[PDB]
């Protein structure tokens, strides 16, 4: 019986390639297939994502091409990545993470063929610029249900799955199918590369901004600064004078002086002091 | 038998020869013609890929059970420049290396009527490597009878050891186009 | 009547199929 602790490690370049993939293919719930492997009973490996050329209707979409698919295997087995089907992959942009009856149906399908394959469901319009939303799944059995048999043992804390989500319940969570637990791993070479990803070049980490625009900034600055300036002074003129507690917040909806005061300040401290450092860096390190 | 045929020709300055009926570039088609349906009478799955001997020793077409593509590239092909051999057997073996069927065995042909320009000694070395990495090599020679006869002999040797029956020499005196020779030769004989 | 047969059943599985295929394609706003 399956294992609640159940992982699957996605590769980064099969969570980009995904993730692109179904941006592109926003609102189409696109589709794509993935190679990973099955090292053990409680781990899968995600390797790869390469998508169907198929574009189908703007309510669902269909295989097109299973010579397309063979020849993409045989050949990234040639060279590549030799490992072979897993899953399939599918966008949900702005549904949540559920399976429809179709997706099921698809499933249904994997699992029959490779009774651990998996389905996976990514959110390009959810997805943030940050935490990415993702998730992996399998279905549940009907025989269990029935028969009161369970999904998985949990012989673990890794069941609380960080709250499944009330649209994943009411989309069937939990009851036809249940989440799984994705995680990322680097060999160091991906990950010192995504360290260097931002990374700029020293063309630039020396290369002093012009100082005309500079000049030009610092005057609009303090400008707008002397205008700050006059509107704390109105503020503050009052304050908590005339006791607006009761008002709050809600004294006004508007143009508060201290946080504009605080934040130019803040950077134009910033501007002007690394462009002065710079300068002195400069003239002292070129001789 | 699964096979991943590797089939180099030259195209030396000497192949402007004619000294075979019609003229050698000719009789390398014919010879690249009957080789190729010969495989393909072999198992179907069979696969080969071309390269020509030149200057730059240039590589043709990779590994592929079609012949149909392979006459027609090799058709558009005038004899130019020099044989550099020992350069185009490692690419034909790197060639043979990468090859989607593994199971396939490993086999090179090479068209080399010309003088060959080689050592000797880096003939056998070669020898030794191509024979420890598993790939039999049959020399289909036409023109210079003396020239390099006697080289691509001890080369030949040197493949089979003792039993390596797998390498094969052909060398065809001048005469006819280079396809009766080439049918009633051992190399297709065995086929 | 083989071929006449035929022909009339494949025109029947075509306009068939081609309804299939158009009712399951929702409308925009």
């Amino acid at each position: 019986a399956v294992d609640t602790a159940e992982q699957v490690y996605i590769s980064s370049l099969a969570l980009l390639k995904m993730l692109k993939h179904g941006r592109a293919g926003v609102p189409m719930e696109v589709m794509g297939l993935m190679l990973g492997e099955f090292v053990d009973d409680y781990t899968v490996r995600v390797i790869d994502v390469f998508a169907m050329p198929q574009s189908g209707t703007g309510v669902s979409v269909e295989a097109v091409d299973p010579v397309f698919q063979a020849k993409m295997l045989d050949m990234l087995k040639q060279t590549g990545r030799p490992e072979m089907v897993v899953g399939w992959y599918h966008s949900h942009p702005g549904f949540g993470c559920w399976l429809s009856g179709v997706d099921i149906n698809t499933q249904q399908s994997f699992e029959a063929l490779s009774e651990r394959a998996v389905a996976v469901v990514v959110d390009p319009i959810q997805s943030v610029k940050g935490k990415v939303v993702i998730d992996a799944f399998r279905l549940i059995n009907a025989n269990m249900m029935v028969l009161g048999h369970e999904p998985r043992q949990t012989t673990s804390n890794l069941g609380h799955l960080n709250k499944p989500s009330i649209q994943a319940l009411i989309h069937g969570l939990n009851r036809h199918y249940y989440s799984i637990t994705i995680n990322y791993r680097k060999n160091e070479l991906e990950q010192k590369m995504l360290l260097n990803l931002h990374k700029k070049s020293w063309m630039e980490g020396l290369t002093l901004q012009d100082y005309s625009e500079h000049c030009k900034h610092n005057e609009s600055v303090v400008k707008e600064m002397l205008e700050l300036a006059k509107n704390y002074n109105k503020a503050v003129e009052e304050e908590d004078k005339m006791t607006p507690e009761q008002l709050a917040i809600k004294n006004v909806g508007k143009q508060d002086p201290k946080r504009h005061l605080e934040e130019h300040v803040d950077v134009l401290m910033t501007s002007n002091i690394v462009q002065c450092l710079a300068a002195m860096l400069d003239t002292v390190v070129f001789k | 038998v699964l096979e991943s045929t590797m089939v180099c020709v030259d195209n030396s300055e000497y192949m402007r020869n004619g000294d075979f009926l019609p003229t050698r570039l000719q009789a390398q088609q014919d010879a690249v013609n009957i080789v190729c349906h010969s495989k393909t009478r072999s198992n179907p799955e069979n696969n080969v890929g071309l390269i020509t001997l030149a200057n730059d020793c240039e590589v043709l077409t990779t590994l592929t059970p079609d012949t149909g593509r392979i006459l027609s590239k090799l058709h558009t092909v005038q004899p130019k420049g020099k044989i550099t051999f020992c350069t185009g057997i490692r690419v034909a073996h790197l060639a043979l290396k990468h090859r989607q069927g593994k199971n396939h065995k490993m086999r090179i042909i090479a068209f080399v009527g010309s003088p060959v320009e080689d050592n000797e000694k880096d003939l056998v070395k070669l020898a030794k490597r191509l024979k420890k990495e598993k790939v039999n090599v049959d020399i289909i020679n036409f023109g210079e009878e003396e020239v390099n006869t006697e080289k691509l002999t001890a080369f030949v040797n040197t493949l089979n050891g003792k039993d390596g029956t797998g390498s094969h020499l052909v060398t065809v005196p001048p005469g006819p186009s280079l396809a009766d020779a080439l049918i009633s030769s051992p190399i297709l004989a065995g086929e | 009547e083989l071929r006449e047969q035929l022909k009339e059943l494949t025109k029947q599985y075509e306009k068939s199929e081609n309804d299939l295929k158009a009712l399951q394609s929702v409308g925009q706003i």
